[PDB]
């Protein structure tokens, strides 16, 4: 058994001047609903403000990939449809391993508009992030911008630009399972 | 590795946290040393039987708790009244489970206790026995071991094996046997041997311990639960009864005794039957009737044995029979009743407060 | 179904920056219309609810021998099928649940009345004053400080097109408009026209009574990060969300009875509803009333003398037959015999849990607290008087709040007094040397030391309990820990001369490493410059006390427990934060204690090439807001160590 996707939005990546690829998110809008929607708006951009050339800021190489911060390149902005911050959902699911989507946060009740792709298990996050996706396709372009130069502050020397980002209805919601990738 | 138990009085030497001493187990069995980890495995198991003896003996005070009557006042509140009931009961609880050694301990994880009641410390103990020069032990630990799980290749192997070896083909035994199961096969062979009087008295002693180990099995599933989503008071108090429920509705089916490689279905009803045929064999039918009627009880749609209640009704002024000596025992009727229950609860509460937001994967 | 209002909110606000009149206009409108619809439809619900499904109780039902375990069970399945078909019931009525919760902030900002203030800017943009001025009196009666909005009104005034009586309040209850009216009225010598407002009062305040108290009925409150830890079984869960409920529902007679006009809540509401009562109605000339009324406010304060002789002397105008026939009212003899039982409910619960519970009523007899509760009432009130009477030796032997609110005792000896109030520049400042000796310095030092396994690790006292327990530090250190803890809490509540008693509310045994490898060009303090009670904004000089920020503390402290590091010192700054007023140097035995107001701004420098070990450690005097913690601390300490 495991959660069933109900929506699908796609980034397209962009590490200095060269495509890279396409990702293709799953998300779960019955299991964590109003934290599924704050996703989508700012993906299509329904209220003006987006992920549109967004920015990943931290790209801490074999634990995660971290970006969504559109309000400042620093990392220490962001802003959600729900005013500035929403409380947590749920700790329904766990980051089972690579390729899990969850919303990162600076404390308790403080969910923004930053998010991290995690690449290893980790056990030690669970019942601190709310996890609300799953990378489908394009397990191989994540892992293309983990393995890129950076600083002693995790910050890309390379810029980081999501081209393009939009939303694929789903017809008929399909259960996945919890394993990986 | 349980002979040497007592719950009242137990070594204070060996009172340790039973994580730690699985710990210091596995790490010594992984270390190629084998004689200390055999006792500190078997000093982890001594502990898990402790906490649940313990567990069971504080459920028996505050359960059998005759509540005071109340003022007249407070009889027209019933919702104040069920739960000053309960604050009572936790109370009590709590208060009781102060004065136990095995409660002053660090309590294991949920998981640490789904293995132990999984029997998986067996495989170690049986390898462990095995590498030390005693078969006779190991081949009992590998049995044990089989009885819960009846789906594993690696144990037919090492079974197999051990039975290859000469000698080591009587000293099969459970080593987490249960009295009433003892008394069943007693009785059995006794029944089988048309000897009447002694199957008679094994039964009846054998159906008190069974009500005893099922009520306690039932008092012991009310545990904690881990916090994942935050609802409101009703809603939040039942789930935990949902997953408590789930919990219960498997102690009957745990409980029942395994004979050939085949659990005994319909335990009672079973009990009940040889209880009746012995007893109609001795021509004492004013206990003879009682058996019959709670056979028809657990097992509506017989043939013969409705056949015999109808000529123990037809006839009844043959022997010598009242109208009260034609229903069924309290303990049946109260077995069934709580049985029925926790069906129907559980059948009412998997379509209107379950959640559905998970599949199958294809 | 009804859009969350945080969400429109937040269209209603961006609409207003840009500048877009009708946009803010229809947003907010649309906002204040859908909370009030989640609320109606959440009481809808939950009354049909309960309606529709009665507890019922259980049967006589004696327990007889020899059959006590399967009618446990019974019992237990009859109760558990009736939560269960509640529970059903509430589900299919509520729906969809993610609409019903929203953020503290959004909470606040819809308490403080902010989208009158948008709406009646907007209103004034479009040219709808009517409604611009009712959204203005509105906002104006949320916020009595306000005077920007005191002059918009006085400008709408000079301007016609309104009048006196157009003025309404959109926000307050029925039954709080109809209370002052008839007081208002009744204080004119005009008993005639404040009666039926009276009556009206009571009415409405008991229908919003039985309103509040189902609202009541919500998630249990987890202490931040604590939901990881719980393990309580199914009997100890639900007394625990069931006594948080209790609580709620009766801390809502003192919610009732409150007004923003003001800063305390009306004293004793109910029983003042039926003194006016009886006045006026003995003013009008109806007499039965007014007996009726007298006796049922000796209903609840049957030992009032003036209201005795008020009795005496309508009984004696009166015929004896008549004044024994009418008795008193029978909602307040119901509303009196049911609070009266939770009170007793909650009382044991305190008793016995050691769940805190502060009395929201003055009119409870003493027969409902226990008696071990009684005794220590008994000593809290005693110690009040004897503070009292060492101030007054003070003050009739004579800068006033330097002298009669400091200079303790120090009960414990082989401390002395380094630095007073005087020599560290301000007031409610204190530094005190050798409270520990060096022996508990190390012990401390190497307990969070080996609990670890610039950066910073704290451990609490009942983390530090639970570790000793399972094995992996010294419980003599852990031991040691509460003991320091609970001595430096008597000393700071000896010395500032306090008579309400001092509790709990955070303890922390911190510890600050520097690394080298960063060490180059380092220019940030370990702690920037903050207040412990309000949120700091140094560009006007000024705090705001808001739920953001810990508003229950009243005085910290703080114990050093080494000296070899660079940095670290610890020193006060006035209210823009550039300016040191005084500094002090970590050497342990060193405790500096001060009050946590806005009189107090502190920091902490930068630490290079070290460790910083200390303990912080916070105080409340309201019993409500106590560590959680505490108590279990205690409980485990008990059973650990006193078997
Ligand atoms: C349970 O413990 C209490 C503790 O005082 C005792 O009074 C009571 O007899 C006990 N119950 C049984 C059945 O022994
Ligand atoms: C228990 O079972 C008997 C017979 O099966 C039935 O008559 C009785 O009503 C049941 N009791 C309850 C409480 O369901
Ligand atoms: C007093 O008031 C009640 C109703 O409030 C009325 O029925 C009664 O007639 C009044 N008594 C007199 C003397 O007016
Ligand atoms: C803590 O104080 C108690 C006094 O109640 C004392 O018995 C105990 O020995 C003290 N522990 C330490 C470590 O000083
Ligand atoms: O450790 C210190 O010196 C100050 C700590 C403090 O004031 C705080 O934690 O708010
Ligand atoms: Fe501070």
């Amino acid at each position: 058994k495991g959660p069933k996707v109900t929506v699908k939005v796609y980034f397209d990546l962009r590490i200095g001047d060269e495509d890279v690829g396409r990702v293709i998110f799953g998300l779960f809008g019955k299991t964590v609903p109003k934290t599924v929607d704050n996703f989508v708006a700012l993906a299509t951009g329904e209220k003006g403000f987006g992920y549109k050339n967004s920015k990943f800021h931290r790209v801490i190489k074999d634990f995660m990939i971290q970006g969504g911060d559109f309000t400042r390149g620093d990392g220490t902005g962001g802003k959600s449809i729900y005013g500035e911050r929403f409380p947590d959902e749920n700790f329904k699911l766990k980051h089972y391993g690579p390729g899990w989507v969850s919303m990162a946060n600076a404390g308790k009740d403080t969910n923004g508009s930053q998010f991290f792709i995690t690449t290893v298990k980790t056990a030690w996050l669970d019942g601190k992030h709310v996890v609300f996706g799953k990378v489908l396709e394009g397990m191989e372009v994540v892992r293309k911008v983990e393995s890129t130069k950076t600083d002693s502050r995790d910050k890309p020397l390379k810029d980081v630009i999501i081209a393009d980002c939009g939303k694929i209805e789903v017809e008929k919601p399909f259960a996945i399972a919890k394993e990986a990738a | 590795q349980y002979e040497r138990y007592s719950f009242r009085s137990f070594p204070r030497d060996e009172l340790m946290p039973l994580e730690s001493a699985y710990r210091h187990a596995l790490d010594k069995y992984s270390g190629e040393h084998w004689a200390e980890s055999v006792g500190y495995l078997e000093i982890s198991l001594r502990l898990h039987r402790l906490l649940r003896d313990s567990e069971a003996f504080c459920h028996r005070n505050c359960s059998a708790a005759p509540q005071p009557e109340p003022a007249a006042g407070l009889a027209s509140y019933p919702e104040l009244r069920l739960f000053g009931g309960l604050l009572r009961r936790a109370h009590c609880l709590k208060r009781c489970k102060q004065g136990l050694p095995a409660f002053r301990q660090s309590q294991p994880s949920r998981e640490v206790l789904a293995d132990f009641q999984r029997r998986e410390p067996y495989k170690f103990l049986q390898f462990a026995y095995f590498k030390a020069n005693n078969l006779p032990k190991a081949i009992a630990a590998a049995h044990t071991f089989l009885l819960k799980h009846p789906d594993d290749e690696m144990m037919k192997r090492n079974m197999a094996y051990y039975k290859s070896l000469p000698g080591a083909e009587d000293y099969i035994k459970d080593l987490e046997t249960k009295s009433y199961e003892s008394l069943f096969i007693r009785a059995v062979r006794a029944y089988n041997g048309e000897n009447w009087r002694t199957s008679i008295t094994d039964m009846e002693l054998a159906l008190p311990d069974f009500f005893k180990a099922f009520y306690e099995c039932l008092a012991a599933c009310e545990g904690s639960r881990e916090i994942k989503d935050f609802k409101d008071f009703y809603l939040s108090i039942a789930d935990h009864y949902v997953e408590v429920l789930e919990c219960k509705i498997q102690c009957e089916e745990n409980l029942t005794p395994v004979i050939g490689g085949y659990p005994v279905e319909k335990f009672v009803a079973t009990m009940y039957h040889y209880l009746q045929f012995a007893y109609y064999k001795l021509n004492d039918l004013k206990n003879a009737a009682p058996c019959a009627v709670s056979y028809l009880l657990f097992d509506q749609n017989d043939k013969v044995m409705q056949q015999n209640l109808v000529y123990y009704q037809y006839h009844r002024d043959t022997w010598g029979l009242s109208d009260e000596h034609f229903q069924p025992r309290p303990e049946a009727v109260q077995f069934f009743n709580v049985t029925t229950l926790q069906k129907e609860l559980y059948d009412f509460a998997k379509e209107n407060i379950m959640d559905d937001d998970e599949g199958e994967v294809v | 179904g009804m859009v969350t209002p945080d969400l429109l909110f937040a269209e209603g606000t961006a609409a207003y920056a840009r500048g877009d009149w009708p946009g803010v206009v229809l947003s907010m409108e649309r906002a204040l219309r859908s909370r009030a619809a989640l609320r109606a439809l959440r009481l809808r619900c939950r009354t049909q609810c309960a309606a529709d499904f009665p507890w019922e109780l259980d049967p006589d039902w004696s327990p007889s021998p020899a059959q006590a375990s399967g009618a446990a069970a019974l019992r237990d399945l009859s109760f558990f099928g009736g939560l269960l078909r509640r529970a059903a019931c509430l589900r299919r009525c509520l729906g969809p649940p993610a609409a019903h919760s929203l953020s503290e902030e959004m909470e606040l900002e819809f308490r403080k009345r902010s989208p009158y203030n948008y709406l009646q800017v907007a209103y004034f943009k479009i040219n709808k004053l009517e409604k611009a001025v009712a959204a203005a009196h509105t906002f104006f009666v949320g916020n009595p400080e306000h005077m920007e909005m005191q002059q918009n009104l006085d400008y709408y005034q000079t301007m016609s097109g309104v009048k006196e009586a157009d003025f309404k309040d959109l926000e307050t209850q029925p039954h709080m408009q109809e209370f002052r009216l008839g007081v208002r009225l009744y204080s004119e010598e005009q008993p005639q026209e404040a009666v039926p407002h009276l009556e009206a009062a009571l009415q409405e305040y008991f229908v919003a009574y039985e309103e509040c108290r189902a609202l009541c009925e919500g998630p249990y409150d987890y202490d931040g990060y604590n939901y990881l830890e719980y393990n309580a079984d199914l009997f100890q869960a639900i007394t625990d969300h069931y006594i948080q409920v209790l609580n709620c529902k009766q801390n809502c007679v003192t919610e009732l009875a409150s007004h923003p006009s003001r800063e305390k809540p009306f004293e004793d509401f109910l029983p003042s509803h039926y003194n006016y009562l009886q006045f006026a109605y003995y003013n009008i000339g109806n007499y039965t009333q007014a007996v009726e009324c007298a006796k049922t406010y000796l209903l609840f304060f049957p030992n009032d003398e003036v209201m005795n002789q008020n009795l005496a002397y309508y009984a004696a105008m009166l015929g004896e037959e008549h004044t024994r026939s009418i008795g008193p009212r029978e909602s307040a003899k119901e509303y009196r015999q049911r609070s009266l039982l939770e009170k007793e409910l909650l009382f044991f619960a305190y008793d016995v849990f050691g769940i805190p519970f502060v009395d929201p009523d003055s009119w409870t007899p003493e027969e409902v607290i226990p008696k071990r509760l009684q005794e220590k009432q008994k000593s809290e009130r005693e110690t009040a008087v004897r503070i009292s009477q060492e101030i007054g030796n003070l003050m009739k032997e004579i800068d006033v709040s330097r002298l009669t609110r400091e200079g303790g005792p120090l009960l414990y000896e082989g401390i002395s007094l380094t630095m007073n109030s005087k020599l560290l520049n301000g007031s409610q400042r204190v530094v005190m040397d050798g409270v520990i000796s060096d022996h508990e310095c190390q012990e401390l030092q190497r307990l969070t030391n080996v609990a670890a396994t610039e950066k910073f690790y704290g451990v609490t006292v009942f983390k530090a309990l639970k570790l000793g327990q399972e094995g992996k530090v010294p419980l003599q250190s852990a031991h040691l820990y509460y003991n320091v803890t609970e001595k430096v809490r008597r000393i700071m509540e000896s010395y500032f001369r306090l008579d309400t008693p001092l509790y709990f509310s955070y303890s922390h045994l911190v510890c600050r490493t520097a690394i080298e490898e960063v060490q180059a060009e380092r220019k940030d303090d370990s702690h920037p410059v903050h207040v412990d009670n309000c949120i700091l904004n140094a560009e006007t000089l000024v705090c705001v006390k808001e739920p953001p920020a810990y508003t229950f503390r009243d005085y910290s402290a703080i114990l050093y427990l080494n000296g070899d590091f660079d940095g670290g010192n610890f020193y006060f700054t006035e209210l823009d934060a550039k300016t040191v007023t005084a500094e002090v140097q970590p050497q342990c035995g060193r405790a500096v204690g001060f009050s946590s107001g806005t009189e107090n701004p502190h920091g902490v420098k930068a630490v290079t090439r070290g460790q910083r070990c200390a303990i912080a450690l916070w105080f409340t005097l309201d019993p409500r807001h106590s560590e959680r913690d505490r108590v279990q601390a205690d409980d485990l300490v008990k059973m650990l160590f006193s078997p």
